[PDB]
């Protein structure tokens, strides 16, 4: 398996530079006085004519011979300093070139982590694999439990395992130089996340979730998610039951071994888990347990899709579920989205969801306030038959 | 010409529309956490292709880069 | 109007026309494009370059070196 | 503090720094003011006033 | 920063070496930037014009 690896790097400090005081005033007076008097002589010597004159007001001005130098007291004196540039330049240069060397360990460090969550997060499409690396996630609660009850759903967004330590001896804003201060902030807004990774959501932590937007976007979604559990999930680990209004959506779910009961058998072998009603729950195996604890494992993980739009998931759904089950409420109702951290929403076309930013370790909520979470990696009826033709050839 | 040879890589920049940022010059807020989010580019055939994602608006200076070497 | 040369009519109804229009496309364009702080440095020295010359052009008007020569 | 009453140069300029700030808090609405124009053009009209003068003198010295 | 605010001196130098560091990323493909022969060619640019200038004025000076 891959290797990822945190990193913590301090940020270097930006330069600082004194703000120019300003000239006073008599110092352009005595500006304009000075050249008053150099043009008063040369029109002395155009009117004077005798090339005595001429070397004479050329040759006791020379100054400039000496000044080239003096120009070290204007510190002094205060006039006019733009020779300082050079030195500035070039730590402005070094600077920059020390931040490309932090840029460039952060695209390691992303390249790293990249590699490690698609290869525990494949791309729906890449699961027709379906062999030498499915099913092969863990019951146990080390190790694989990292990635054991989490599923990818879409890209993404995320926090780089890089942990930027502040800037510390920051100039004050007077003295801070634009040109360091701004491309330090643009590190810190740019190289604050990786762009277009895998993102993930948690079954073990909400109770359910709820599924807003266009019908195709929502379905698309969930067929994307049922191909996922089932590749990276065995049969004896992770059981699906789909609650349905409209089964013509659903027909493609009947090859799949992980919707097959155990318990009844017929025909074609194991009974499917597809039901038409809330009602038609005959199971009652999975609705004798009490209210759900969020992790921090149950020996089937049931996971239980409704399209059916019934009140009466209410009566056997408390406020707080099941415990070895966690749902997906499609069609999103008032019953169901009573949590907005539980509400997967498709705020653009495309199937860009909406929902409150967790944090990457504990998948806990970090802050209430809805914000961009993925683009829904979403599947077409078809894909997700040719993977189901794929996964019924097995029986392991 | 022998002075546009001087300013023809300066120009180049100018007319690829590439322009360098601007300056804090009295805001005083430096820090910025609005991280922006993916432009996302949806496949010409649409049907069943999850749309893909580029990191922002930056993803242009790839190609105002291109431009300014076919001015240059 | 003191003036009756044609050329004196054309030069004043393009400037009328012109230096506003100019003016209306400065202020559509101004306030939403970026610039680059060279040339905001310009911009401000324009002030100061164009405030200087207008005393010694005032002395030239009132004659006041000529007379100062003279007298 | 009436009247006449003497006042030093640190006074002086420091009145005289008040009063730009509150010019610059007349005319803009900002009183920020790690630069200010209002002294760099005043500065400019010091700059036309003494070249006047100065070619004022360079016209005396002609008879 | 829109539109033509104000803008200091070290923001002037700092954008122009941006500039700078934008031409050499442009014309060659590096920006390790400890020295630039840039520069020094404008500089022998600017060397050939205050020439010239000179001379033009050690003309002037003949009647």
């Amino acid at each position: 398996a891959p290797v990822v690896k945190p990193e913590n790097i301090v940020l270097p400090t930006p330069l600082s530079v004194p703000p120019p005081e300003g000239k006073p005033w008599w110092l352009v007076v005595v500006g304009v006085l000075v050249v008053g008097l150099l043009v008063g002589m040369v029109g002395m010597t155009v009117a004077s004519g005798s090339r005595l004159f001429l070397g004479a007001g050329a040759i006791f001005p020379i100054f400039m011979i000496g000044g080239v130098a003096m120009m070290m007291f204007g510190g002094r004196f205060g006039g006019q300093q733009q020779m300082s540039r050079p030195k500035l330049d070039a730590m402005r240069a070094q600077f920059m070139l020390m931040l490309d060397m932090l840029r460039e360990t952060a695209q390691e460090s992303a390249d790293s982590m990249d590699a490690n969550y698609r290869w525990f997060h494949p791309a729906p499409t890449t699961l027709a694999a379906a062999v030498g690396s499915s099913r092969m996630w863990e019951r146990q609660p080390d190790g694989k439990d990292l990635n054991f009850g989490v599923v990818r759903v879409g890209v993404g967004m995320t926090r780089p395992e890089v942990t930027w330590g502040e800037p510390q001896n920051m100039p004050t804003d007077i003295e801070l130089e634009p040109v360091t201060g701004k491309a330090l902030q643009e590190f810190g807004r740019y190289q604050s996340v990786v762009y277009n990774l895998p993102k993930m959501v948690s079954l073990l932590v909400e109770p359910w979730y709820s599924l807003v937007g266009e019908r195709e976007q929502v379905l698309g979604l969930t067929r994307a998610i049922i191909c996922q559990l089932a590749f990276s999930h065995g049969p004896d680990h992770v059981q699906m039951i789909v609650v349905t209004s409209d089964p013509d959506r659903w027909d493609w779910v009947k090859w799949i071994p992980h919707f097959g009961d155990p318990r009844r058998r017929d025909a074609a072998g194991n009974a499917r888990m597809v039901y038409t009603s809330v009602r038609e729950f005959a199971t009652e195996q999975a609705e004798l347990f009490a209210g759900r604890g969020s992790f921090t494992t149950p020996t089937p993980h049931h996971v239980i899709i409704s399209d059916i739009e019934d009140p009466q998931w209410e009566y056997v759904i408390s406020s707080e579920g099941v415990d070895g089950v966690t749902f997906f409420d499609l069609t999103g109702s008032p019953l169901w989205t009573g949590a907005p951290q539980r509400v997967l929403r498709f705020t653009d076309s495309a199937g860009v969801i909406e929902t409150l930013p967790r944090d990457r370790d504990t998948w806990m909520v970090i802050d209430d306030n809805a914000w961009f979470f993925a683009l829904a990696d979403q599947m077409s009826e078809a894909d997700a038959e040719q993977f189901a033709h794929q996964m019924a050839h097995w029986r392991l | 010409c022998v002075l546009m040879y001087h300013g023809a890589p300066a120009l180049s920049r100018w007319l690829s529309g590439i322009r360098l940022p601007v300056f804090p010059s009295a805001t005083s807020r430096w820090v910025f956490e609005a991280r922006p989010d993916l432009p996302t580019t949806v496949v010409v055939s649409g049907g069943g292709q999850p749309t893909l994602e580029g990191p922002a608006s930056v993803r242009d200076v790839l190609l105002r880069a291109e431009r300014a070497r076919s001015f240059l | 109007l003191v003036s009756g040369s044609p050329a004196v009519l054309s030069a004043g109804v393009a400037v009328l026309v012109l230096l506003p229009a100019a003016g209306l496309t400065a202020a559509a364009v101004v306030p939403n494009t970026i610039y680059s702080p060279l040339f905001r440095k310009i911009v401000e020295w324009i002030e100061y370059l164009c405030l200087m010359p207008i005393f010694p052009l005032a002395l030239w008007l009132m004659n006041v070196y000529e007379a100062i020569r003279y007298r | 503090g009436y009247g006449l009453g003497l006042s030093t140069r640190t006074q002086v300029t420091g009145y005289q720094f008040l009063a730009r700030r509150t010019a610059m808090a007349l005319t803009r609405w900002r009183v920020r003011m790690e630069v200010e124009p209002g002294r760099r053009q005043v500065l400019a009209v010091v700059a036309s006033v003494s070249a006047a003068g100065v070619i004022c003198l360079g016209a005396l010295l002609w008879s």
